[PDB]
């Protein structure tokens, strides 16, 4: 559409100078890196003379990236990868929530307790949503070679099927998916060349958002009011839990 | 350092059966066929170190005398219905400082790969033969 | 674009309503001068507000990312179209100025 | 019941690893409270806040303050360090009367049943109190199977004395203390196979035989300065007093952080916020001590300075510009609200500032005297540079012999520990600013300028012949260039109206 | 997660309903404890219920799988993230003692 829009978004995605890998997994050699920017433009001559402009149909940029991985991958200069932080509670906001008494409060917190046990795993989840490596980990076992850490990786981020931050140099694209991964062992080098496809995944926001990207503290908090269809509970068996004992009679 | 051999060519074992005739000149070459580590270079500037899984074939030449006993057994391997395998040793005596001391090469997993050229000449022979066996791995030591 | 005045220390003003908005190419250049001082992580109502300071201040070698994410702040504003940055001086303690120059869409009408 | 547990057991780590202060990162708190380290105990190690409670209670300063360091989330034992507490004499150490103790030599339990199952009878010459000499003559020791058991049957054989075995160490202490010598390392009796040689408790062997100090005795009230005592025992390369260091006494612990190559932390209160000569931390700033870091708390919370430490101490000098600065890191205390005024009187003062700017830590140090990141990198590069030095000369079973190929042999070292700490992200490669060098002018200034780094060492023939037999190499001198690193921002907008 | 604490000697425990559960970071701990400890052909109702002993610790070489398989259970269990593990001793008589080390996924609050 706009022109203007080109050149501020083209800026959207800065390469940090740690240079994430396929994700944080930088101990391989990058052999071939390219990206496939496409367009659709309709063919046929456009019809007015005047205004039948803005026919130039964006398409999901592709990144190419095969490399190499060996055993022992001594990598020239680079940061460390840090851990990000958990600023989750930056807008976290109570002492509004009512005054309740002892073991009233503490029923709370073994509640608490007892569900972030099972939430707390796709908390940290989304809170490293862009970069599965230190989601995944370094593997920390001596038994597994480098290859062996490789490997893993890429099959836990395969089989995440969550999309990945994939940087080539002079970009940090932030959500690409992986389209192919290929990679193959010739029987004259031990090490393991491989060629991965990445997809971007762009989507934009149709919907009035004064918010860009809130704080989880207030990320449902200005929520607009979502929607889900309907259902027929009448007609529910999986559960039909009897009329409790305190309501029959009331 | 200061190294005196003896006997110059090193003594070649294969299959039990020590080459007590060789000719003179290139007698034994044993040349690495493959690169040990193959590496790589990446964008960013690391580079990718890793083994050949071809690192220790080898094939070891061989001038053996045109008829003699150590060409029969060669031929013999070469003319044998099925490919015979040799597994043996260069072992070389030598002295260093005036220590005694002995080299060992151990050749393992090998075949008759190139055949010998066989030429007869007037005006000036060439009376030798050259195998070349492919050994899977060559380990020296020392 | 409108937007309040802030006064020379850069606190708000309220009063005179309608006068103490900044009309243009000046409301650009308050809208770019503190957008560059907005941290990332700081406000829960946008928590990409801008550049991210606590993670690059505090770690050695970010220069060349600082000057990008400064020109992308700038860039990425309503009212400016160019850039042209650089260091000025090289840590004269071991704080560093940076020069930047943008031009405003005005100023182009010729 | 044969159990599982006999194939396979699963079970939870026990002691602390047992590592030694052997990297940069063993840092030091400073207790002056004679509780469990007395004199002769005069540090401890740990890698845990439990720990340090179990042997000080989490009511103890002490463990408050170990509780402040190991919740710095980069806290040094995360990049191969360990904490360790001192002991400086506060106030009359009273040590109790001991009694006489041997501790025999390291004996692997591998070796020492073997020999010990053959050795039918037994023969010991023992002597507790310098009584009658006592022979041992019977020790059926083919019954044993872990050192205990040889232990109770030394036990049950020596009279006047209790035998304990610990950590493959045989200790026998005699009950009676003060002047209760044993003479004896287990001599040679006149019958019976001798266990004495094979256990280690043989005099020849290297058995300490500790005799029993005089009785209760009365150590003087020490000075600060017996911080040294720590640091001729620890390798501490970072340290904190509980205690807060007298005003007259800091000059003097300051020359010391220079003068053993370490690092001392010390917090001050809001007072000292000018730049007067009677202002210690301003005279430590002239003097140069660079290596006593002054801190700033308004309250008065020593803890800043222990998390400080905790902070700093926390890089791995291995990996790629793992070099960290100090602005603006996550530390494990409350900030502190300061005014601009006295904000930019720390800043150019030498003090380091915990400031709050909205509930969020951000930590500004100083660079009046040398920043944080510089002296303690610096002092990692001379250790770094004296660990390779050191593993060279151990290396080689030769002696590197003083010829020309030999100091190409030690440059080339020096060089590769130089060429690491650039790859460490300390020295990067600069433009020497200085104006002095070692040899060639253009030689020095273009190395410095390409690679950050210059090794020279004098030829052998520069030499006096009394520097020559006295077997020392040459001077090595390495010349260096801090990586430039950015604290604050300035930008300025280019005016246009 | 609860689960049933195990005493000292790792038998069961009865009484103390509701309290007699592990609640946390321990739970965890115990699992993967006895998870390593689960042999494969073992139990009826899960006869890969974790690896395989009887086949590995009865057959030369297999240390490298001994540590992938130990791996694969831990990473594996609820509320686990990362391992850090290795060998320590070498078979000081003929055993040989690994050390796992493992982040839950308590202790990543910051």
């Amino acid at each position: 559409m706009s022109l203007v829009n080109g050149m501020v978004e083209s800026l959207n995605n800065t390469k940090s100078e740690t240079e994430i890998g396929i994700g944080g997994y930088r101990l391989f050699a990058r052999v071939r890196e390219t990206v496939n920017y496409r367009n659709i433009v309709p063919t046929d001559t456009l019809e007015d003379g005047s205004s039948s402009t803005d026919d130039i149909i964006n398409e999901p940029i592709t990144v190419s990236i095969e490399g190499v991985v060996s055993n022992l991958f001594v990598e020239e200069r680079q940061y460390p990868q840090l851990v990000s932080r958990d600023f989750s509670a930056v807008g976290e906001i109570t002492a509004l929530l009512p005054a309740k008494s002892q073991q009233q409060i503490q029923r709370i917190s073994q509640i608490d307790s007892q569900i972030r046990d099972a939430v707390l795993a796709a908390e940290r989840a989304e809170r490293l949503a862009g970069k599965p490596y230190e989601f995944f980990g370094n593997s920390g076992n001596s038994a597994k070679t480098e290859q062996e850490k490789f490997i893993d990786f890429m099959e836990a981020l395969y089989f995440s099927r969550r999309p990945t931050e994939v940087s080539v140099n002079f970009r940090d694209y932030k959500n690409m998916a992986l389209v192919s991964f290929i990679p193959v062992r010739d029987n004259n080098t031990k090490d393991t060349r491989f060629t991965a496809d990445f997809q971007q995944i762009n989507y934009s926001t149709l919907v009035y958002t004064p918010v860009s990207s809130p704080s989880k503290s207030v990320s449902g908090k200005v929520s607009d009011a979502s929607n889900k269809g309907g259902q027929n509970p009448e007609s529910n068996e999986t559960g039909e839990r009897s009329l409790l004992s305190s309501l029959v009679g009331g | 350092s200061v190294i005196v051999y003896r006997n110059n060519q090193s003594t070649l074992t294969l299959n039990g059966y020590t080459f007590q005739h060789l000719y003179q000149g290139a007698a034994l070459v044993l040349t690495p066929v493959n690169a040990k580590t193959a590496r790589t270079n990446s964008i960013n500037g690391g580079v990718s170190i890793s083994g050949r899984v071809d690192g220790g074939v080898h094939t070891l030449a061989i001038m053996v005398q045109k008829h003699s006993p150590d060409d029969k057994f060669l031929n013999d391997a070469k003319n044998s219905q099925e490919p015979v395998v040799f597994d043996g040793s260069m072992k070389r005596a030598y002295t260093e400082s005036g220590t005694l001391k002995k080299a060992t090469t151990t050749l393992e997993t090998g075949s008759i790969t190139t055949q010998p050229t066989k030429t007869d000449n007037n005006q000036d022979p060439d009376d030798s033969r050259t195998y070349v066996i492919e050994f899977r791995n060559s380990v020296e030591t020392f | 674009m409108r937007v309040r005045t802030l006064d020379d220390n850069g606190d708000w003003t309220f009063g005179r309503g309608k006068a103490d908005y900044i009309t243009s190419k000046k409301a650009i250049a308050q809208t770019v001068s503190t957008r560059i001082k907005s941290w990332a992580n700081d406000n829960p109502l946008a928590m990409n507000a801008n550049i991210d300071w606590k993670d690059l201040l505090g770690r050695k070698g970010t220069e060349d990312t600082i000057l990008r994410e400064i020109e992308r702040v700038v860039v990425q504003t309503d009212g400016v179209i160019r850039v042209t940055e650089l260091e000025v001086i090289k840590t004269e303690k071991r704080v560093q100025s940076i020069l930047l120059s943008y031009d405003t869409i005005y100023d182009d009408s010729e | 019941m044969a159990s599982i547990s006999e194939v396979i057991r699963v079970s939870l780590q026990q002691e602390g690893r047992a590592i030694a202060p052997d990297n940069m990162n063993a840092v030091g708190i400073i207790t002056g409270n004679q509780g469990v380290l007395s004199t002769a105990d005069r540090y401890r190690i740990y890698r845990t806040a439990a720990a340090v409670a179990s042997d000080f209670g989490a009511s103890s300063q002490e463990s408050a303050f170990a509780n402040t360091f190991f919740d710095t989330t980069p806290n040094p034992i995360s990049a191969g360090g360990v904490l360790v507490i001192g002991y400086w004499r506060s106030a009359s150490e009273t040590v109790a009367a001991t009694s006489a103790t041997l501790v025999s030599e390291q004996t692997s339990e591998s070796v020492l049943i073997p020999l010990l199952n053959a050795i039918n009878d037994g023969s010991f010459t023992i002597t507790v109190d310098g009584g009658t000499e006592q022979e041992v003559t019977a020790l059926d020791f083919t019954g044993v199977s872990e050192l205990s058991e040889v232990a109770t049957i030394l036990n049950s054989a020596i009279t006047g004395a209790t035998v304990s075995e610990d950590n493959g160490y045989f200790k026998v202490t005699s009950s009676t203390t003060g002047a209760t010598s044993l003479l004896s390392y287990l001599g040679v009796a006149t019958s019976g196979t001798d266990i004495s040689a094979v256990l280690g408790m043989n005099s020849e062997s290297g058995a300490v035989l500790t005799q029993g100090t005089d009785q209760v005795v009365l150590p003087a009230e020490t000075k600060l300065e017996g911080i040294t005592a720590i640091k001729s025992e620890v390798n501490i390369k970072g340290a904190m007093f509980i205690d807060q260091i007298l005003d007259a006494d800091i000059p003097g612990i300051a020359s010391f952080a220079g003068a053993n190559n370490m690092l001392v932390y010390e917090v001050f209160d809001t007072g000292y916020l000018s730049k007067n000569v009677s202002n210690p931390v301003w005279a430590v700033k002239l003097a140069g001590q660079s290596n006593f870091r002054c801190l700033l708390s308004k309250s008065g919370n020593r803890k800043f300075a222990a998390t400080y430490m905790a902070r700093m101490h926390t890089v791995l000098f291995s990996g790629q510009n793992t070099a960290i600065t100090m602005q603006l890191k996550e530390l494990s205390v409350t900030a502190e609200e300061y005014t601009d005024t006295e904000i930019a009187n720390a800043k150019t003062v030498g003090l380091d500032l915990l400031t709050t700017i909205k509930n969020e830590q951000a930590l500004l140090t100083s660079g009046a005297n040398d920043f944080c990141d510089n002296v303690y990198n610096l002092e990692a590069f001379r250790d770094e540079i004296q660990t390779n030095n050191y593993n060279l000369l151990k290396t080689t079973s030769t002696k590197i012999p003083q010829t020309d190929p030999g100091m190409d042999t030690i440059e080339d070292d020096t060089e590769k520990t130089c060429e690491k700490y650039v790859r460490n992200g300390v020295f990067a490669p600069g433009t020497w600013t200085r104006s002095d060098f070692f040899g060639d002018r253009q030689q020095f200034v273009d190395a410095i300028a390409q690679k950050g780094y210059y090794v020279l060492i004098g030829d052998l023939a520069d030499q006096t012949t009394a520097e020559r037999q006295s077997r020392v190499s040459p001077v090595i001198q390495i010349a260096v260039k801090n990586a430039g690193a950015v604290h604050e921002e300035d930008i300025i907008i280019s005016v246009n109206l």
